[PDB]
């Protein structure tokens, strides 16, 4: 596969940066790592609707086709890292795992 | 895992797993695909869907709920090659993978 | 009625020549497959499969298609040269009643 | 002349940037004077530039927005008041003046991102 994002992004002044992670059939998963590596959120949606991120999660995607918004909040400082964004490619089989080489994201700079 | 079947005979192409969380075929979906993606058998929560398998593998396979395995009947001599097992577990939160395991397949003609 | 000839090591169809008219889904129904010996082979309950009473002999050789409710049977073998009858109930809340059964028999070319 | 300088910085809320800028200094009294460029699209122009002793204050007469230190080998620089569109790779170039001989290095510049007003 081929999982390709913005090449740098700049979270604003409230601490909300949003990028574009897109892949090249219908239930997809996007985990959001971070570089240690650990993982910040992840969801599984249908093709076109809004992810989920359980609930109390600090991230907020929409999809539509080869790619999804995704929206990290609450962000600072210490943030401030490379977000990889991996996508699996779920039922209906075959599978297919993808992987950026994540996009970093500045925040080193609360108000 | 390598395993040797002979040309026109039946091949067992097992998965593996290995049920720790004590699971049904109904919460889990299991599928295998070769070294081209296609697809073999899916049982779908609980069911056999063919809706996504290729026509090479169709007619030819068969699930084995015991050994979680697969038999892949009437070997030709294209099915020489490497298989996947996978199985996600279909929870309310999203699939998510919880196993994936590799086997090869010589067809001794 | 509608005899079946598979070959020694080969596959077998047997079909349940059901024809759903007041449309049901697997899941509000129950549907198996038995032969001479009232032995089972697979069984589709209320949608899943469930092999909670098949045989030994049919387990891990057949694959039910639900697009033309037939069931492969795999690996023919010399025994398997028989008699069998697919049925399907409906899992009423009333309790299961009887919808259909269907008779295929079986000759194994060797 | 070798200068090299952070790799990337973040300018505050405030748009106070400021990076460490250091080159091979020289071995015998002598001033320096570091300019501090930046590139647009390409459009390469000057932001400020001072002379100041071995390790001593910079003294930016020109009245920029810079503020900057020295003690060997590097100087601390500090631009002020930035905003959203300065963002960019400010480049660190150092020349090495009077005495002889003279001694022209530049960096690769740090890449200030500030493209982020209150």
């Amino acid at each position: 596969m081929h999982v390709a994002q913005p090449a740098v992004v700049l979270a604003s002044s409230r601490g909300i940066a949003s990028f574009v992670c897109e892949y090249a059939a219908t239930e997809v998963r996007v985990t959001v790592l971070r570089q240690q590596v650990t993982e910040v959120c992840a969801a599984t949606y249908m093709m076109g609707n809004e992810l989920t991120f359980l609930d109390d999660s600090i991230c907020t995607g929409t999809s539509s086709g080869n790619q999804v918004n995704l929206t990290i909040q609450g962000l600072r400082a210490m943030d401030t890292g490379l977000y990889i964004c991996k996508v699996e490619l779920m039922y209906p089989p075959p599978y297919y795992l993808g992987i950026g080489n994540g996009t970093q994201i500045y925040v080193i700079d609360p108000e | 895992l390598k395993i040797q079947a002979y040309f026109n005979e039946t091949a067992d192409l097992p998965c593996q797993f290995a049920n720790s969380q004590n699971q049904s075929l109904s919460e889990l979906v299991v599928f295998w695909q070769d070294q081209e993606n296609l697809v073999l058998n899916e049982v779908y929560l609980g069911k056999e869907k063919f809706d996504s398998v290729h026509s090479k593998y169709m007619g030819r396979t068969s699930f084995d709920s015991d050994s979680w395995t697969l038999r892949l009947h009437n070997l030709q001599i294209k099915d020489k090659g490497l298989y996947q097992c996978i199985i996600h577990h279909k929870k309310p939160t999203g699939m998510i993978r919880i196993h994936q395991m590799n086997s090869e397949l010589s067809v001794l003609a």
